[PDB]
């Protein structure tokens, strides 16, 4: 089995700048048979280049494929706000066909620091035998941000889960959704409920917190 | 121009075999491979198999060389992708490609890159229940830009479409995606920001629409 890997995994550039993104083959691509593809979110890939090098009708002169044997390589000239998406390279020389692990590329912005809010469980959830604590960070980039759970001044791990959206069309912010989840026993046996988020904007973390029935 | 339409969506249970299948609009269909490439929520690409119609010469990738089975149908321009033995990690979208061109007909020198793809069809694994989302009030902090909004728990299978006063508001909405919970259930948190000094004269309603399920409520979010 031939493997390819990709490099870098997340693309960081601005609007205008040149993207070069690289694959790099387990072995020798037979014939020179590597392709690129570009997929949104929510949509099916589009060939973009075939044959390492050669470009389909209909495709943006600002893409162009070169390299060959173990290293090839994508390249948009200029990036503009339409391509910043996700890029695959699929070796198709033989029998057995292989993808790689694609490369996002993304916006680049002044990093913001995140909105913090938390929201107790629902009164109508609490009467229906379970309890979400849900902890929102609204715009920020970029997207590493940390998100801990503290009950009673105590780490909680194991529960709550995250989420994060995709990158804005408008302004190139992400926004991360976290959702404790515990049963209403578990839930009425404490009060103080804080959750604490530390990103890049942030110079020390913020804990945003309430008490349970105030 | 070719065009591949797929079937529709559908949930399995943990066992059974599914068949989705792949019509090809346009152009021929006898002399180019068509594969199938599915794809997990949030992974990337990964290659199945595929099989040139007019040969019957089936090619599968070795993590499904037990359990997959491709086929063509010439009379129908039809592809069929059957997956035995179905279990939750093969939950994902597959896609029905074909290699594009460079002519038309039974010429035109192949290209060998998926040029051509279908929709996509979600295919569930679960051995959970279609369930309609329960819709919870997220409250604005009685304590501008104050963040309000929907928590849609528990419901099965994806997908789910939130909007805000029936489509009204859009600015400062984000819908974030859905997360797999241990009981099997999916589900996910619609907010948006508004001015604080508009929490008590507008009227902010989430509607949930929930497809598989036939399920939509729209929730009345008020501060407490
Ligand atoms: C059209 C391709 O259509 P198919 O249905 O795929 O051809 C298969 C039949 O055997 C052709 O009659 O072929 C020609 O124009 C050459």
């Amino acid at each position: 089995e031939i493997v390819l890997t990709q490099s870098p995994g997340t693309q960081s550039l601005s609007p205008g700048e040149r993207a070069t993104l690289s694959c790099r083959a387990s072995q020798s691509v037979g014939n020179n048979k590597l392709a690129w593809y570009q997929q949104r979110p929510g949509q099916a890939p589009r060939l973009l280049i075939y044959g390492a090098s050669s470009r389909p009708s209909g495709v943006a002169d600002r893409f162009s494929g070169s390299g060959s044997g173990t290293d090839f390589t994508l390249t948009i000239s200029r990036l503009e706000p339409e391509d910043f998406a996700v890029y695959y390279c699929q070796q198709y020389g033989q029998s057995l066909s292989t993808f790689g692990q694609g490369t996002k590329v993304e916006v680049k912005r002044t990093v913001a620091a995140p909105s913090v809010f938390i929201f107790p469980p629902s009164d109508e959830q609490l009467k229906s035998g379970t309890a979400s604590v849900v902890c929102l960070l609204n715009n920020f980039y970029p997207r590493e941000a940390k998100v801990q759970w503290k009950v009673d001044n105590a780490l909680q791990s194991g529960n709550s889960q995250e989420s994060v959206t995709e990158q804005d069309s408008k302004d190139s912010t992400y926004s991360l959704s976290s959702t404790l989840t515990l049963s209403k026993a578990d839930y009425e046996k404490h009060k103080v409920y804080a959750c604490e988020v530390t990103h890049q904007g942030l110079s020390s973390p913020v804990t945003k917190s309430f008490n349970r029935g105030e | 121009q070719v065009q591949l339409v797929q079937s529709g969506a559908e949930v399995k249970r943990p066992g059974s075999s599914v068949t989705v299948s792949c019509k090809a609009s346009g152009g021929s269909f006898s002399t180019y491979a068509l594969s199938w490439v599915r794809q997990a929520p949030g992974r990337g690409l990964e290659w199945m198999g595929g099989v040139i119609p007019l040969l019957t010469i089936t090619n599968y990738a070795p993590r499904f060389q037990g359990r997959i089975t491709i086929t063509a149908d010439r009379s129908t321009s039809t592809a069929y992708l059957e997956l035995n033995s179905l279990r939750p990690e093969d939950t994902a979208v597959y896609y029905c490609a074909r290699e594009g061109t460079t002519g038309w007909g039974w010429l035109g020198k192949p290209i060998g890159a998926f040029a051509h793809w279908g929709q996509g069809t979600l295919v569930t694994v679960s051995s959970a229940s279609t369930k309609g989302p329960s819709v919870f009030p997220l409250a604005p902090s009685s304590k501008g830009t104050a963040a309000l909004g929907c928590l849609v728990k528990d419901y099965f299978p994806e997908p789910v479409t939130v909007s805000w006063n029936s489509g009204a508001l859009t600015s400062g909405v984000h819908t974030f995606p859905a997360v797999l919970q241990s009981s099997g259930l999916y589900s996910l948190s619609s907010v948006v920001t508004v001015p604080s000094s508009s929490l008590g004269t507008q009227t902010y309603i989430c509607n949930v629409n929930h497809k598989p399920s036939n399920t939509k409520v729209d929730k009345k979010v008020e501060p407490k």
